[PDB]
């Protein structure tokens, strides 16, 4: 399986591009999940914030 | 070509792929498996070594994402009792 693997999968080498393609759109797009999970936090800090001036 | 685990996860990744603004981990999770099976048979060192290596960043990312997503649930309850005082 050594080298077997090795040259086989070597072979494969132009398939595995479009796998580092994968993992670097799933890293974009759980980046995108943070932005989002920071504007919702911003938006709970300033609602809050409104709500506590609105009764305070 | 493709594998046959390698297309069913490819599956459920094009069946999902941009449905998701907001979240911790959801569809990642069937990504983190995706890309196990793939590092147990991934070739091509330096480029592969760094994806397990942000993989087990993904895993500590996920529970961090996972405390990011309860923070703000949090702070929804809190805003939620202040509104409804």
């Amino acid at each position: 399986l050594a080298a077997a693997e090795a040259s086989l999968r070597d072979e494969i080498g132009p398939f595995i591009q479009l796998l580092l393609d994968r993992a670097e759109k799933h890293l974009d797009r759980q980046a995108r999940r943070i932005e989002t999970l920071k504007a919702r936090a911003e938006l709970n800090a300033g609602r809050l914030s409104q709500y506590s001036g609105d009764g305070h | 070509l493709g594998g046959d685990l390698h297309a069913q996860i490819m599956r459920g990744t094009r069946a999902r792929p941009g449905q998701q603004p907001g979240s911790g981990d959801i569809d990642m999770e069937v990504l983190l498996r995706g890309v196990e099976k793939l590092c147990a048979v991934y070739p091509l060192p330096g480029a592969l070594e760094r994806v397990p290596v942000i993989r087990q960043k993904w895993q500590a990312q996920s529970n961090t994402l996972a405390y990011y997503e309860a923070k703000i649930a949090e702070q929804q309850e809190m805003l939620d009792r202040i509104a409804q005082e």
